């Protein structure tokens, strides 16, 4: 109930209250729980959720990326950003499918290196906006886990006027795999897992990086493990290994500024619960 | 073109049923006609804005 609020800023900024509202709606779609939110509460929900949406169509650059201001320089990570909650609310409000695969074409075209890794050339002013991606250490492995991710989020949306799309994804998929065992950090390997889940010796490690077999966490910002631990569970989903899904969940439920990644994920994660299992 | 149809089979299923389920699958269809400058587009839009407002779906 904390989570409706009103979206306003530049191109950036105005993302960070967008994404609270769009996903708190999204959850309570998922687990259809409006009646025990407010039921009367979802249109003033969605209302605003249209605001910020079009509030951000102004921070579109002609190439289609994103950007904190149409004179700043474009950013890949706010770019796929815009994209995973705007596929994610295809579903909320109306949404200009050129505008995103406008974006999406764009995150290929131009900031996927030709081996597969997409690159961050002009960084977002508000770092702490990105969750645990801004943890430098292992940057190619995670920033290419989440572009990927947010274009697979993107592919039933795109998957017909994107003709990239498709080698992009193959071509991204590898780099994260060819470089999976070779990872320390359990939130690239929580976020990439994901990554690659959505498409034997992998999934082993995907297992045992999880202290206590219930969270994913690592010696820092716990807020970091939260997201970290909801990638992973939405790794789980996508296996359906539903085995060792509800200690990891069991730790969620028992787990602002800087929370942009973890409300958006952790409650996606707990959404694709309820409608996977 | 189907996709207008299916946007079209999505929309009227939600003006008569009025939930959150069918809203979802409404914005979505409608949504999926990537054509912008389609009149059946907006049309339809229209048509999903119009339920929005004056009721309280599921």
């Amino acid at each position: 109930k904390h989570l409706i609020v009103t979206p306003s800023g530049a191109g950036e900024q105005n993302m960070i209250g967008m994404t609270p509202t769009v996903i708190a709606v999204h959850y309570l779609d998922e687990t259809e729980q409006w009646e025990k939110f407010g039921l009367e509460k979802r249109q003033g929900a969605l209302e605003l959720i249209k605001k910020g949406y079009t509030q951000q169509l102004a921070f579109r650059q002609p190439s289609s990326a994103f950007a904190a201001f149409v004179k700043r320089a474009p950013s890949t990570w706010l770019t796929a950003y815009v994209v995973k909650v705007f596929s994610l609310a295809v579903n909320l409000i109306a949404i200009d499918s050129q505008v995103l695969c406008g974006a999406v074409k764009w995150l290929i075209l131009e900031k996927q290196k030709p081996d597969g890794v997409f690159q961050e050339d002009a960084p977002v002013i508000h770092q702490e906006m990105i969750g645990g991606l801004r943890n430098n250490n292992e940057k190619d492995m995670a920033l290419t886990a989440f572009v990927l991710i947010s274009l697979q989020e993107a592919k039933d949306i795109c998957e017909e006027q994107v003709n990239s799309l498709p080698g992009s994804i193959t071509k991204a998929g590898d780099f994260l795999e060819a470089n999976y065992m070779n990872l320390q950090r359990s939130y690239t390997v929580a976020i990439a897992g994901y990554a690659l889940a959505q498409m034997g010796p992998l999934l082993n490690k995907f297992l045992t990086t999880a202290k206590d077999k219930n969270r994913w966490e690592d010696p820092g910002k716990q807020l970091y493990n939260v997201e970290a631990t909801s990638y992973a569970l939405l790794a789980l989903l996508q296996l359906k290994d539903f085995d060792f899904v509800p200690p990891v969940v069991r730790w969620l439920n028992e787990q602002g500024y800087g929370s942009t990644q973890a409300t958006f994920m952790v409650f996606q994660a707990l959404a694709q619960y309820q409608k996977d299992a | 073109n189907k996709k207008v149809v299916d946007a079209q089979k999505a929309v009227e299923l939600f003006k008569r049923t009025r939930t959150v389920a069918t809203h979802r699958k409404a914005q979505r269809a409608v949504n999926l006609i990537h054509f912008q400058h389609s009149y059946e587009k907006k049309k339809l839009q229209r048509q999903i804005d119009l339920v929005l407002k004056y009721n309280t779906l599921k």
